[PDB]
């Protein structure tokens, strides 16, 4: 789809059942049956996902119990045990009348995702000094960051048009840092 | 069929050897070529099986006779005898019988869908080098026979895995695979399936079988709903306080991709770090390098240290990462501010 | 004299007393009248997963086929003979093999969970009967050519240690292995046995049944049976030996016609219509894939063919999955220089660069028009140019369709 611009650049993710099929997604990649679902261009990019990925799940709530407490927490939007048994007894959420403890659940440490060109961070854009970047966000507002969700071909000299960004996980301390930047990170409850 | 056929092997090798034996009235006895029964079930056996030697034979016309009117018959037979015998023997269960509980290591047991695609990508995911030493073995449980694809899988994974046939619906089989001595007990749920209900009932029929007969176990599962979480708390033994795990294939992607609806990335930012993966090097700088580079990151869980428990949680964040080089996130807490 | 029971004595005791010592130590741990350790490292080296279990299996294997060589050297030997281990160069390697072989025992044994099972294993009896009797000879300075024949029952467990080293993965080539083995072994296994028995003369006869026979043509005389030919210029003249051909023929006959069409089966079918294609330089190509039967193509040939359309040094490269049959072959013969065939989905990308779509001119996409879900073959044509289109977005597709709107998916694609 085009628009008065294309439609290359919106956003979508789209739900798999074979991870066979990915490469049909996108054009500009070593398309490949070989390449494992982690390994291929759409799902580093995040555009895809498959619900195979979660085989390793099995192993990982077997070898910590916590793990699935946390991802439900994370993920679903803290589903406490309460909301479990309230959900068990009515199958339908219903809305309360609020107190200062029903405020109190306002405090969970949010997830979002910056841009680093503009802001109170974006002083230093230009760096490598990633570890003196997150400590920054430490001592200005406790933003945990998580990885940086930099584009393909912003690593590249040869300038092209790929507004394709793909993930990176645990950036060591010396990574460096392009302005043109994402980053995931997570500020404090509201 | 083993009276049957030994009754007419020599049956007809004590007639051959009666006629053999005895002259010929024609010949005036003269054809009584001297046989013993033995050798005349030896050459029984070669005409049924259609040898043919010739060095022994019928030289009488009675003998000849009776084995030319014998052969229409035990040619038949023989051929559809003999295969069912050896059918009938042997085909057997070869992968009955116990599990030896190995003292001072504890095991666990999977059953539920196993193929030779699930088992491998399990297989990689629980004994995977990034994870810690596990001394825990691995019992299937499975009614369906393996292929040679799977025994194969089996016998490169030896000492680590071992394999009982049965279903799970069975208390002798679950005795059997010891499994109130096991340490936790693990379903793997068929995704791609024709019917999302009726697999996901038998996933409730397996958790069933097994809190029926030992409730004080762990079961990790994975259903397909979330409506199922309900039907799987309806069981007494299963309750989430004690260690248990019920995941939910599909609100777990749903949740993923909520998340990144909002912080695009997320979803595949959460799923690599669990599968197991050690740190691959590529030697040109791609984006696949500095991707490898994030997708060898998982994640684990340590206590923390005195000086780390101690004074603040919120202030022993800062610097944490650096003096430890690792990525740090008394119930769920993330990012902790404000043992 | 003629010590030729004291192999057999020495084997049997050793497997019985094995046996009787176990069932002996079952019944000491009833009314109370490291280990796992050791049994894993055993474990571990019994598998190939260090490499010095890599390198312990490759032995076995290896000096497996050693002793069956050498055992196919003694078989032209006397049947009694008397032999120093010093003094020649027979029984100086055959004993060091059978060493190894008790030392892989030991660690077979240690390695086991259930005793009894282990003795009762047909690895296990092998070793049972062919360790004992070198030691056997090596101390008595003699030689008798005893039951070594049954090394060639090591060859059973190639399939399995092929296994533990990653060479056999697929089930074809596993069951391949395995039929191969099994009747190898049983055919050298059972013609061993009748070279000896037939070889030793009889007792009730006083050892005048002697039949002169080498171990090669008790192998030609199993090969015969087996194949149920029964020439009968050479048999077996001992009762012992008729009777172990009797008991022999009720298992061999139905694992001969059992596994041999089995064998036959899985060595050679293969892919006949695999390969790449060929891009001559100076000629351009075209690419059809989509329904491919023998009337569609034969439709598509006479119009693409035709001497009213100008001559064309195009070729036509087909690309389809199903392997065709006689008739669709025959036209391919009739067209040889102009048209090639080539197996495989167009869902490969590989399959794509084996055509070679990308130096190829236009690709051709033929649907079937009798289809019983016009929206499910319309389906497939929309994967189908999705899948070319994935791989290479610079070629022009001439595909056709069965509605209207699937026109607006085609256009879907970018390219
Ligand atoms: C001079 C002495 C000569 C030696 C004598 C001839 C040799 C012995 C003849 C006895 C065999 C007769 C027999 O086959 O049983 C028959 C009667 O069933 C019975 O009555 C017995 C059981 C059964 O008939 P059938 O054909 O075997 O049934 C086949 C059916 N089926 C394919 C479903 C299995
Ligand atoms: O032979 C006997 C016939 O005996 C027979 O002829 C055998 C009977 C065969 C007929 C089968 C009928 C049963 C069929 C349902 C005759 O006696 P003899 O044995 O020939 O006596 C001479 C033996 N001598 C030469 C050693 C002295
Ligand atoms: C069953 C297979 C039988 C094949 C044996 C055939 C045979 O030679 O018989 C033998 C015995 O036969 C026996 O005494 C052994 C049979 C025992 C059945 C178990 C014949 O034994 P014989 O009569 O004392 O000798 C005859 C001459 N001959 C050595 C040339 C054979
Ligand atoms: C090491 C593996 C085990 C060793 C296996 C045997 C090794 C060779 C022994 C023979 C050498 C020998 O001197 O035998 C002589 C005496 O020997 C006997 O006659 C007594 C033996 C009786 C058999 C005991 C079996 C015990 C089973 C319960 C033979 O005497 P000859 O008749 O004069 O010749
Ligand atoms: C694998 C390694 C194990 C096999 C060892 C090789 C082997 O035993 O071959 C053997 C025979 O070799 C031949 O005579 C030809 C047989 C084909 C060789 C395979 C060589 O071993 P050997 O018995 O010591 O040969 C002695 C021959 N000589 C007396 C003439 C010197
Ligand atoms: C590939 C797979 C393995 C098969 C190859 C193994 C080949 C078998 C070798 C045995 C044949 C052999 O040695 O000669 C034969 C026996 O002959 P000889 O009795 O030892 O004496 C011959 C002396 N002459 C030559 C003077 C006559
Ligand atoms: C004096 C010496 C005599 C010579 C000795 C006898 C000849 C050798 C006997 C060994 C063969 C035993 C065997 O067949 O394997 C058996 C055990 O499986 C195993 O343990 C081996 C694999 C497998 O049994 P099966 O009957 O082959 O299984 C058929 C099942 N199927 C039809 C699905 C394939
Ligand atoms: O023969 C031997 C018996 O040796 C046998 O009798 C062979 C053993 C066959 C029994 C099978 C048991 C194994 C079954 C599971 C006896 O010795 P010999 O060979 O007869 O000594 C004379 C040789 N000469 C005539 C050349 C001097
Ligand atoms: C397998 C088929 C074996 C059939 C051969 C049978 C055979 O004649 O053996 C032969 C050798 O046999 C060999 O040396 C060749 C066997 C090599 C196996 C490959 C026998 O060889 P021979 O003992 O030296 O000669 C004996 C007399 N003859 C010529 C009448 C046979
Ligand atoms: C038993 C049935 C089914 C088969 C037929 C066999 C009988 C009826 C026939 C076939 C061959 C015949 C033999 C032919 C040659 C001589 C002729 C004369 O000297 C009488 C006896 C004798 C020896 C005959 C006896 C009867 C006979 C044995
Ligand atoms: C399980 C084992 C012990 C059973 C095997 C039976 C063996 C050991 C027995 C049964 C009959 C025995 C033979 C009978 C008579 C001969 C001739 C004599 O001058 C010396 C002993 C000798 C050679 C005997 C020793 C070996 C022998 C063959
Ligand atoms: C006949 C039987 C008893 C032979 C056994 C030989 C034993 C005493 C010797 C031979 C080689 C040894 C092994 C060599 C090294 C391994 C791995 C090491 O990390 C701990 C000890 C362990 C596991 C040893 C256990 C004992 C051992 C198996
Ligand atoms: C091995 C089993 C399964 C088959 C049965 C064979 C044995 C038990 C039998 C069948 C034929 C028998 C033979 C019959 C004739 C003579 C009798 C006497 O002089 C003793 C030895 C001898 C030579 C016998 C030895 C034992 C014997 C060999
Ligand atoms: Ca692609
Ligand atoms: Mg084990
Ligand atoms: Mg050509």
């Amino acid at each position: 789809m085009q628009f008065d611009t294309t439609g290359v650049n919106i956003p979508i993710i789209t739900e798999l059942v074979n991870d066979t099929n990915v490469q049909f997604l996108d054009q500009d990649d070593d398309d490949d049956p070989d390449t494992e679902l982690y390994l291929t261009q759409p799902f580093a990019c995040g555009t895809a996902f498959a619900v195979s990925v979660l085989d390793s799940l099995m192993s990982a709530t077997y070898f910590n119990d916590n793990i699935l407490t946390l991802i439900r927490t994370l993920v679903t939007g803290g589903a406490t045990p309460e909301l479990e048994a309230l959900i068990a007894e009515e199958n339908a959420l219903r809305g309360g009348y609020s107190t200062p403890q029903t405020l109190a659940n306002r405090d969970r440490c949010r997830v979002a995702q910056l841009a680093l060109l503009d802001g109170p961070f974006a002083d230093l854009g230009d760096g490598g000094c990633y570890g003196d970047l997150f400590c920054k966000a430490l001592k200005t507002y406790n933003m945990l960051c998580f990885g940086i969700y930099r584009l393909r071909d912003a690593h590249l000299s040869t300038p092209s048009q790929c507004t394709k960004r793909y993930v990176i996980t645990n950036p060591p301390y010396e990574f460096e840092l392009v302005p043109t930047d994402l980053i995931f990170c997570l500020m404090q409850f509201d | 069929l083993l009276s049957i056929f030994i009754s007419t092997w020599l049956t007809a090798a004590g007639f051959i050897h009666l006629v053999e034996n005895s002259g010929d009235p024609w010949e005036n006895f003269q054809n009584n070529q001297a046989l013993t029964y033995w050798e005349c079930v030896y050459l029984l056996m070669v005409t049924m099986s259609t040898v043919g030697y010739g060095d022994v034979y019928a030289k009488t016309t009675l003998g000849r006779l009776f084995m030319v009117f014998f052969i229409l018959g035990g040619l038949a037979m023989f051929a559809s005898y003999v295969p069912e015998i050896i059918e009938l023997i042997g085909n057997r269960k070869k992968y009955g019988g116990s599990y030896s509980a190995v003292s001072g290591r504890k095991h666990i047991v999977v059953c539920g869908h196993i193929t030779l695609e699930s088992v491998s990508n399990f297989l990689k995911d629980f004994l995977h080098k990034d994870r810690d030493d596990v001394n825990v073995e691995i019992v299937f449980l499975h009614n369906i026979s393996p292929n040679l694809e799977l025994e194969a899988l089996f016998k490169r994974h030896f000492t680590q895995v071992e394999f009982y046939q049965g279903s799970v619906l069975n208390p002798h089989d679950l005795a059997r695979v010891k499994i109130e001595s096991a340490d936790a007990c693990l379903i793997l749920a068929n995704k791609y399936c024709a019917d999302p209900d009726a697999e996901d009932a038998s996933n409730i029929m397996r958790v069933i079988s097994i809190k029926n007969y030992h409730p004080k176990i762990r079961i990790i599962t994975q259903m397909l709903q979330y409506h199922n979480k309900a039907h799987l708390l309806n069981i007494p033994s299963w309750n989430w306080k004690e260690g248990d795990d019920a995941i939910c294939l599909a609100e777990l992607k749903l949740g993923f991709i909520a998340q990144s609806c909002l912080a695009q990335g997320l979803s595949t930012m959460l799923a690599n770090l669990f599968s197991m993966r050690s740190f691959i090097k590529i030697e040109e700088d791609t984006w696949q390098k500095y991707y490898l580079e994030g997708v060898s990151n998982e994640m684990y869980t340590e206590y923390l240290s005195s000086a780390f428990v101690g004074l603040s949680f919120p202030t022993v964040c800062e610097l944490c990462f650096v003096k430890l080089k690792l990525l740090m996130i008394s119930r769920i807490l993330i990012n902790p501010g404000n043992g | 004299q003629r010590m030729w029971w004291a192999f057999l004595a020495s084997s049997m005791v050793t497997f019985f007393g094995g046996l009787f010592i176990i069932l002996l130590w079952r019944t000491l741990k009833y009314l109370w009248t490291w280990m796992t350790s050791v049994k894993d490292w055993a474990g571990v080296m019994i598998s190939a997963q260090t490499l010095t279990g890599r390198v312990l299996v490759v032995l076995v294997f290896a000096l497996s086929i050693g002793a069956l060589v050498i055992y196919f050297i003694d078989s032209s030997n006397p049947i009694e003979s008397c032999q120093n281990f010093y003094k020649d160069f027979t029984l100086q390697i055959d004993m060091a093999f059978n060493v190894f072989f008790l030392l892989y025992f030991g660690l077979r044994f240690i390695a086991a969970n259930d005793k009894l099972w282990f003795w009762l294993e047909v690895n296990s009896v092998v070793d049972f009967f062919t360790v004992p009797p070198v030691f056997v000879s090596v101390y008595l300075n003699r030689s008798w050519l005893g039951l070594r024949f049954l090394r060639a029952l090591r060859l059973i467990q190639f399939s399995e240690i092929l296994q533990f080293l990653n060479i056999l993965k697929t089930s074809n080539s596993i069951k391949l292995v395995n039929l191969l083995s099994i009747f190898i072994s049983t055919w050298l296994t059972a013609a061993g046995f009748i070279h000896l028995v037939e070889n030793s003369g009889d007792p009730w006869e006083n050892f005048q049944n002697n039949q002169a026979l080498t171990y090669w043509e008790c192998v030609y005389l199993l090969m015969v049976t087996m194949s149920t030919v029964g020439y009968g210029d050479v048999y077996a003249k001992t009762t012992l030996g008729r009777l172990f051909m009797v008991f022999f023929i009720l298992g061999g006959l139905a694992m001969f016609a059992s596994y041999v069409p089995e064998i036959i089966e899985l060595i050679g079918n293969r892919k006949k219509y695999g390969g790449s294609y060929s891009a001559v330089s100076g000629r351009k190509h075209i690419v059809v894939c989509g329904h491919i039967t023998l009337e569609s193509v034969s439709n598509f040939l006479k119009d693409f063919l035709h001497k009213d359309r100008d001559d064309v040094n195009v070729e036509i490269v087909f690309l389809h999955n199903i392997s065709p049959n006689l008739e669709l072959e025959a036209l391919f013969k009739r067209h040889f220089t102009q048209v090639e065939f080539y197996q495989g989905s167009v869902l490969n990308p590989h399959d794509l660069a084996r055509v070679k779509i990308e130096s190829a001119d236009a690709c051709l996409i033929l649907a079937n028009k009798y289809c019983a879900d016009p929206d499910a073959e319309d389906a497939s044509n929309i994967m189908r140019v999705i899948s070319i289109k994935n791989y290479h977005p610079k070629i022009r597709i001439i595909t056709q369709m069965l509605q209207y709107h699937n026109k607006a998916h085609l256009l879907n694609i970018p390219s």
